[PDB]
């Protein structure tokens, strides 16, 4: 999950 | 210093500011700020505002964590554009753990803790005249950045430079009113392509201006219509922009890379250094060309290097001894981008500079002929090692050397490889429209 | 056998034949023909006609080099779409060197090479059961493939009787028209996603089953308005077109890896064969999983293998022995994609498998537990290496491992590196959307 | 692992 | 490969 | 030259 | 082709980047029905009369060229590495030769001669080749060593030290390079000759004064 | 003059 939030971290900076 | 207290103090009452944004520097770069109002400039000043932290390691934040802001008065600036209800300052920060302690993983003081190390062995400063290149784009009726080019013009151009002139005059006579001291600027190789070059520096003092002047270039681009971009090579088969990182070490208030009466003018001083930078450059390319993109540009050609090597004359060379000499004799460090942290490329540069000077390793055999004649054999076979072909290779080999990860400190390496391999999976479970377009119809 | 010159001739007039294919299949694994007229059937059967088999090389082609073109008389087979003045007719074809020696690297004659081999170690057939995965897009006014997929389906849906299956079917009842044994049909786990699989048969003469398959599909496809297409993975985010390979080695008309006392029924012949495939799978990965996008199919997460290890019930195993045996008991290669040149698959697979039921190697402990829920460095603690994350590096594990070299040929060898080394060298000198999107506003 | 590819597996069976 | 730097360089300086 | 020969092959294998 | 709504056309390379049209000729002399150029009991088991025939082609090879390629865009087609044979030299092999010597024997034996092009006249064409084929044939002339290794890796100048001269490079270096030789015109008819030599130098004194939009993203903007 | 004729003549079939 932090790998959800980091998942959603990601898809905001790779974007 | 530069500035003082009761300095800063009256060029804010008499220059009317209205508000204060505290710059610091992220890992992956980008210069993030914190904006506070002279109504808080005071608290500002007695390094008291708090924030959450880990807003440095990037899209890579576990956890917030309180830090500080000990700002620098040197780097204090006004901003011009920013000039009607209360024209708006900007300093720049250092990190500070809680407790009292700097920030270890700050890209900034670790380039200050890779310079405290520099004394410890003698110098007195080091110099960094950065030469770095930059396309300006067409925006569009809805304000969005296209692909075209500015202009048309080549290497030094003149009437075509005028469209995108009008901008690198525009961009060059601000930074005059801003501090700078801009030695010059030209226009590039390939259309739409511009450089500014300006006075060498010290490490960190210099690496401030890299991060302002990114930001003042495309500050002023947009108030023109276009966009300024720093992609190393963002169109294909087109060359792409670089940020040539001229260095030389002072010890005791002269250049120690001068020798008069020696082979090339050169001391056994520069010479251990070229060879710890050519003894790290396959390992220290994760940081100085960081992006999936800086490896589109290390592709053989555009006058990108592609070859460990070094001389004072060569088509695409790794290293590239300047020829003027005396106070100005230094090595240039062709590879880095402007798609690398100022900071963090300093750091693996000039650490990769002093591990020759201490170990006193003994540089190679500069070249002339061609290292473009001989394959990957010929060529892997005299200390030739190519620059890595991603980022992915050059995260392979910069975790593979010691004397670099000492060079960042553990937790900024470890964020960075972790903030980066992020960067390359995705990159590589992506489908582009390349692979589509083979594919489709093939198979 | 199956036909004589006499029945293909008499066939021929009987059925109105007036044009002929002479079908070869490229190393890239593209479906290759050189036509003639009716007239000219017979010099073609006295293996007479002649070409640039060069053409063959795929395009590291360098030096016309002529060949000739002897065909297989039971590969032929009459296409009916077609009788609109002439039903045009198909062989596949040997290649043979300009003299009656064939060509060594041909990529179908090196299955028959590699067959050989087999027969001298004793096993009487191969075979192969296929499960080739596609999908159908819809094209446009002007008759482009486009973005469309073709249905809303998922695993095994009743596709509605009109648009969904209404293809499916077409190509189905039409391949029995030609000759196939289709064992039968469904959809797949994605939205146009969808699998004919057909019954087993010697490896070439399944290998050509392949080939033929991928271009009927093709062409019944746009027969109904959509584009075909077996690329790997077409559409990031979304399941990709996968081949899954069942072999099973015979003796004198006996199923080789069945042991009925046995380990799971399962001889000590195919506990040595999972251990030659288990053994080069890293090695032979360029071959079965040839193309730049064949890898971004290879990440976890889409029922797709990506680690090397074999079980029977399992997450994404590398290799797959289907529950039944009896003269069914047979292996199943699931990392092999459509992309791949069938022929040269077979090939490097069945002869991964001769070097371990020859020095006698030793099956693994077969994955059943949290495969998945480890790392690389906690299943680098056991026998579970990981596949390839890029064509370059599975290019690299190609040249190293000598039986894989030996298994093409020095000459199937060489231009594959060649045509491989480039296909890679281009897709990464691009600079591809994606990485323009992030590096433009953040560098 | 896993859990992105199913977790997409799922995304376009759930829509 | 000062060729495709003169490649990069010609390209243009031509089209 | 080949290159271009292999060159002016690998614009049409590659497109 | 029209027929079907396209269009076809001969022509030597109506896209550059792009492949030309190459009409390739092969060629086999026989003296009784059985086919001269070939030879049970010999080297690439060819006859002298073809050694004899191949030296032919190989002098004369860069003057009939205005005759086997005349149009002014059958020089943009024979530019290097796209098969089209730049080079004076034959071989059973190589990137591009401009004889290609095809392995069939018994009667197949025979010369390919790839240099000429769709956009030729079939007739006149085939009367300078038969031509130096024959001037060969009767004067005895010594073939010249068969391409091995490769010139196209090669300067003008290494290249230059082998028999190996390019071909024309324009429909006006050949030309010139065909009025020079004095078995083309005694090949060709003194007026079939003055006719072409000048139906052509007039077509290339049309497409020399011109001015080419090409000069104009070039010259018109920059100067 | 026959140069104003062939010139005639030659605008058609250059042309
Ligand atoms: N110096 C140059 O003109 C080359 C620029 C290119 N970005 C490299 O470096
Ligand atoms: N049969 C399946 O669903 C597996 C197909 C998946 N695309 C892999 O291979
Ligand atoms: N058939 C061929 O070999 C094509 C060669 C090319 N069209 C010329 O030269
Ligand atoms: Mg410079
Ligand atoms: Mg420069
Ligand atoms: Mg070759
Ligand atoms: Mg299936
Ligand atoms: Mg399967
Ligand atoms: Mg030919
Ligand atoms: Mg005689
Ligand atoms: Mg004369």
């Amino acid at each position: 999950k932090m790998l959800e939030g980091q998942n959603a971290h990601f898809r905001y900076k790779n974007r | 210093a530069k500035y003082t207290r009761e300095d800063i103090e009256k060029l804010v009452k008499e220059e009317n500011v209205k508000y204060i944004r505290l710059q610091f520097t992220d890992i992956l770069g980008t210069i993030k700020n914190v904006e506070i109002p002279v109504s808080q400039l005071g608290k500002a000043l007695d390094n008291k505002v708090m924030f959450d932290g880990s807003s440095i390691e990037g899209f890579v934040r576990i956890e917030e964590s309180d830090m500080y802001l000990y700002p620098d008065l040197n780097t204090f600036v006004i901003f011009p554009w920013t000039a009607e209800k209360g024209k708006v300052a900007r300093f720049i920060c250092d990190i500070y753990n809680p407790d009292g302690t700097p920030f270890e993983g700050d890209p900034r003081n670790n380039l200050k803790r890779i310079l405290k190390e520099m004394e410890d062995l003698g110098f007195s400063d080091f110099n960094l005249g950065p030469e770095p290149e930059f396309f300006l784009f067409k925006l569009d009726e809805k304000g969005e950045p296209t692909l075209e080019l500015n202009d048309k013009g080549g290497y030094f151009d003149l009437a075509p430079t005028d469209l995108g002139e009008n901008c690198r005059r525009d961009i060059v006579l601000e930074l005059e009113e801003m501090g700078f001291e801009i030695e010059a600027s030209h226009h590039e190789v390939a259309p739409g392509q511009h450089e500014i070059d300006f006075k060498y520096a010290g490490a960190v003092r210099s690496c401030d201006d890299i991060q302002t002047f990114k930001l003042v270039v495309k500050t002023i681009a947009r108030k023109h219509g276009l966009h300024a971009t720093f992609m190393p090579k963002p169109l294909f088969g087109v060359n792409g922009s670089g940020m040539h990182c001229n260095l030389s070490l002072f010890k005791n208030g002269v250049n120690a890379f001068f020798d008069e009466n020696a082979d090339l003018q050169l001391s056994e001083t520069a010479k251990h250094f070229i060879a710890g930078i050519v003894k790290h450059a396959t390992s220290f390319t994760a940081v100085t060309n960081p992006t999936v993109n800086s490896y589109k540009r290390l592709v053989p050609g555009y006058e990108a290097p592609c070859y460990v090597a070094w001389s004072a004359q060569n088509r695409s060379p790794l290293i590239r001894i300047p020829a003027s000499r005396g106070i100005s004799t230094r090595v240039e460090v062709r590879s880095v981008d402007p798609a690398a942290n100022p900071y963090l490329a300093l750091s693996v540069l000039l650490a990769a500079g002093l591990d020759g000077i201490k170990n006193k390793l003994e540089a190679p055999a500069p070249i002339d002929r061609n290292i473009y004649v001989m394959s990957k054999e010929e060529r892997m076979e005299n200390g030739i090692v190519d620059l890595p072909a991603t980022l992915a290779e050059a995260l392979e080999e910069f975790k593979s050397n010691e004397v670099m990860v000492k060079a960042l400190g553990e937790h900024l390496f470890e964020h960075f490889i972790e903030a980066k391999e992020i960067e390359w999976d995705m990159f590589r479970t992506q489908v582009h429209p390349w692979e589509r377009e083979q594919y489709m119809s093939q198979y």
